[PDB]
């Protein structure tokens, strides 16, 4: 329960999520902006764009990642991307963080041209998700654990990146095992979720041919990342 | 291909 190699690996993954990436003056678009299915899917986009940078330099400072092969690192990021938007995105709809307000988020997601097939699933998950009460803590090793995911495809040497998994596994399995001894089952729980959220990358390929169709352009970021040919 | 990330990677 929390060794002296864990307790340094935790600290330095709460410090990098805590690095107040997302700038103030971009989020606040969210509540200040007109509401409308073209400015919501504007503000949304902004977002995401920012976020995957602010997910880039936080995936940089994990652990042994830089310690990475090149074409591998690619492959990571553009296979955790979505999933990693959907765990931010969820602590805000649950932990009802100041910088995501909430509700306005979701009124923007709930007019942005997508399908009720999608938002139903979506905001689904966000409550089954908000229900673990997860800790900043939990949320913080969750995205670690699934950007470094090695089933992702078209990834080569597997084993190194399991190699940079497993350590926080199990510190977060340890997490749930002292500070859960209530029930146990909520390291699996935790896990089950992750297949859940696994589901969306299809649903987001899906959201994305449906936006292409109608006009709707990304940033040159997200089109590299997400593949939008 | 994929630069803009390696740009940020390497950033
Ligand atoms: C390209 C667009 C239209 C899109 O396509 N699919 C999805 C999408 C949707 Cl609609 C739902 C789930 C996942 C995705 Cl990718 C999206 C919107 O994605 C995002 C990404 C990231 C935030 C996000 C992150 C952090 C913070 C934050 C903080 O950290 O202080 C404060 N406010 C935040 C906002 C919101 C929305």
């Amino acid at each position: 329960e929390l060794t002296p190699d864990q307790q340094t690996l935790l600290h330095f993954i709460m410090d990098s999520y805590n690095k107040q990436r997302m700038p103030q003056e971009i989020t606040n678009k969210i509540l200040k902006e007109e509401f409308s299915a073209e400015e919501n899917f504007l503000i949304l986009t902004e977002m995401a764009t920012n976020h995957v940078q602010v997910l880039v330099e936080f995936t940089k400072k994990l652990p042994g990642f830089q310690t990475l092969d090149h074409e591998d690192q690619i492959a990571l990021l553009k296979g955790s991307a979505v999933e990693a938007m959907f765990l931010r995105s969820a602590e805000i709809f649950n932990k009802k963080l100041p910088s995501g307000h909430s509700d306005l988020l979701e009124e923007r997601i709930r007019n942005s041209g997508i399908s009720d097939e999608y938002i139903t699933p979506m905001f689904s998950f966000y409550k089954s998700i908000g229900e673990l009460k997860m800790t900043q803590e939990e949320y913080a090793l969750l995205t670690a654990i699934v950007i470094l995911s090695p089933d992702r495809q078209y990834i080569k040497d597997r084993e190194a990146v399991e190699k940079l998994q497993e350590p926080l596994l199990d510190v977060l399995q340890k997490l749930c095992k002292i500070h859960q001894p209530e029930n146990p089952q909520h390291f699996a729980c935790l896990l089950g979720r992750l297949t859940e959220l696994r589901t969306f990358n299809h649903h987001h390929a899906e959201m994305l041919m449906s936006w292409r169709v109608n006009d709707h352009k990304f940033t040159p970021l997200l089109c590299e990342i997400w593949d939008v040919q | 291909d994929h630069q803009l990330l390696r740009y940020l990677l390497d950033k």
